[PDB]
RNA sequence: GAGAGGA
DNA sequence: CGCTCTGCTCCTTCTCCTTTCCTCT
DNA sequence: CAGGAGAAGGAGCAGAGCG
């Protein structure tokens, strides 16, 4: 039920396709609701490619709860989540 | 007349062969010589005069062994005994079970020959104690357990069964069920709610394993 | 492995015969006698009547 | 005439394993979260790579 | 490290007993391929060298020449010929493992893979391309299958 | 009277005896008999 | 509503 | 020792499904 | 308009016990 503390946490270290998928969504919806971006903009509108270019740099503040079967979760931020 | 009774004669020996690792792989103390018998001997031991199955002999009672009573503390001596008359019926059934509580076995295994009256199969489940189990000799005659398609089964203790359930965070309720009176479940004897662990082997795989439970 | 069948009445019974040729089942090396051909059809007639 | 069968098969197929997920303990469960598999295919291998 | 049933450790002597198969039985196979797979490498290596004077070195040396080049007496005209033959260098060795490895950890089916919906597409759509054609038990024409 | 079934097992259409290849050979049966198959003798119950 | 392409 | 329930097992006669839609007319 | 597969009642026997 608590979250399992960081030190040791099972699930894979690995960034999963459908979590990547969910973070661009997530951080793409945030921007297109005028949100501060942490890139260099370089004259991009399309919010979809600003979170691209986030995530490329790692810039994204979002954390993933990965929630196990049995209702336990590990919280992973996507700094730490490699690609 | 000569032929018949040949048959009939290797026909129960196979099965004889077949309840005897039956009662070994479970946990109880045979010796592979024992089940290792050959025709000959079974003819000799085990026929009459005139050369005809007689079942009165045969019969016999297995305990645990060493292990598998440190294994499991609850598992009492077991009396496998066959039939005379083909159509079991509800007179010789009684005759069983009460010879069983008589005789303070915590389980029987009944190897009935040809058929069973439906009134002996309700007589059947009815102790609180001990329990008895119904075997045809036409269903024992090649085990099932040594078929190609018949995978490794393995019975779970409790302290395996909640190691397992720990390690994996299941309950009771989720593991994928394996069905009472499926012939690999009655072969071992599960009782409601153990665990067989099965090692299942794919050729694109290896060996892996499997959990079920008895429901 | 009849080798044929016939109905035949008496003066107050009937029957059927019915005469298993056993040159058959010697060239067809089959595993069974009378005894067994007879208990076979006792055991079948359930079938029957 | 294989079509309309082929069709049928597929849509039943899929209603049968609609909700089947890999679990982050990777294990195949169903909604109901009753564990079908206790690792995909014995190895956990995605047959897409 | 294969725990067993009951939590505990396997002896070391009953690690392939049949009984104590559990997870991670496949990649314990998988680095028992790769394994063999170097050592065949390894072992064609060394039979080239024994064809051609120098002594097959699979197993390793003792150390009472490990400081030593193990083949300075051979001439160097074979040496280049077994380099140029059969040459198996360090890095070629840690970048295979590496690409091994990672390729094995790169397949494996990610969490939330919606693999009920996979596998039914996977068995029904090519039986949409399964024409019917006319089958014999192997050989048999008289023994019909569907 | 002539259709009662006298010797084998009354779920089988007919029986055929197949070559493998390397010489072996077994039985390929047309029925639903695989217990009975298995328990008469002159096969291997193991693999049937 | 039901007649027929169509891929 | 036939007689009389239960119970089982056939046997017959019943019910719910048959891509995708994509148009026009 | 065909094909497939279950659920529900008659119906004909084994089986058990009996006064």
């Amino acid at each position: 039920e608590k979250a399992i503390p960081k030190d040791q946490r099972a699930t894979t270290p690995y960034m999963t396709k459908y979590e990547r998928a969910r973070i661009l969504g997530t951080r793409a919806l945030q921007i297109s609701m005028n949100a501060p971006v942490f890139v260099d903009l370089e004259g991009e509108t399309d919010p979809l490619r600003i979170a691209m270019k986030e995530l490329a740099e790692k810039k994204i503040p979002l954390v993933i709860r990965r929630y196990l079967p049995d209702g336990s979760f590990e919280d992973w931020s996507v700094e730490e989540l490699i690609v | 007349m000569d032929q018949e009774n040949e048959r009939n004669i290797s026909r129960l020996w196979r099965a004889f062969r077949t309840v005897k690792e039956m009662v070994k792989d479970r946990g109880y103390f045979i010796t592979q010589e024992e089940v290792e018998l050959p025709l000959e001997d079974f003819k000799a031991k085990y026929c009459d005069s005139m050369g005809r199955p007689q079942r009165k002999m045969m019969s016999f009672q297995a305990n645990p062994t060493e292990e598998s009573i440190s294994k499991f503390p609850d598992m009492g001596s077991l009396w496998v005994e066959f039939c005379d008359e083909p159509s079991v019926g509800v007179k010789t059934m009684k005759t069983f079970v009460i010879h069983i509580q008589e005789k303070n076995f915590q389980t029987g295994i009944f190897v009935y020959q040809n058929n069973i009256t439906p009134s002996a199969m309700k007589l059947v489940p009815s102790i609180p104690p001990a329990t008895i189990e119904t075997f045809n000799e036409a269903a024992l005659v090649v085990n099932i357990t040594h078929h190609e398609l018949v995978p490794k089964h393995i019975r779970l203790s409790s302290d395996e069964k909640r190691e397992l359930l720990k390690r994996y965070r299941l309950k009771e309720s989720q593991l994928p069920r394996i069905q009472r009176a499926d012939p690999v479940a009655l072969y071992l004897g599960l009782k409601r709610g153990e665990v067989v662990k099965i090692i299942r082997k794919s050729e694109t795989s290896g060996r892996y394993a499997s959990y079920r439970i008895c429901m | 492995v009849a080798f044929y069948v016939q109905d035949v009445y008496k003066d107050n019974l009937s029957f059927i015969q019915v005469r298993i040729d056993l040159g058959t089942i010697d060239k067809l090396q089959l595993e069974l006698t009378i005894e067994d051909i007879a208990v076979a059809i006792t055991r079948a007639s359930k079938l029957k009547i | 005439v294989k079509t309309a069968e082929t069709g049928y098969m597929s849509r039943r197929l899929m209603k049968s394993l609609e909700d089947l997920s890999c679990q982050y303990d990777n294990t195949v469960r169903t909604s109901a979260n009753g564990i079908v598999q206790f690792t995909y295919g014995g190895d956990g291998l995605d047959p897409l790579e | 490290v294969r725990y067993d049933n009951s939590g505990c450790l396997v002896k070391r002597e009953d690690l392939n007993k049949a009984e104590y198969v559990d997870q991670y039985d496949a990649e314990r196979d998988f680095y028992h391929s790769l394994r063999e797979y170097i050592n065949g490498k390894a072992t064609a290596l060394a039979n080239l060298r024994k064809s051609r004077g120098m002594l097959g070195l699979l197993e390793p040396p003792a150390k009472e020449l490990q400081g030593i080049d193990p083949d300075e007496t051979v001439p160097d005209n074979v040496k280049t010929s077994v380099s140029q033959l059969y040459r198996i260098s360090e890095k070629s060795v840690r970048k295979f493992l590496e690409i091994a490895l990672f390729k094995y950890r790169k397949a494996r089916l990610e969490p939330g893979t919606a693999i009920g919906a996979i596998g039914a597409q996977s068995i029904g759509e090519p039986g949409t391309q399964m024409t019917l054609k006319t089958f014999h038990f192997a050989g048999v024409a008289s023994m019909n299958v569907t | 009277l002539p259709d009662v079934v006298v010797k084998g097992l009354p779920d089988i259409s007919r029986a055929v005896i197949n070559i493998r290849d390397d010489g072996k050979r077994e039985l390929l049966v047309e029925g639903y008999g695989l217990r009975d198959v298995m328990c008469t003798d002159g096969v291997i119950g193991s693999r049937t």
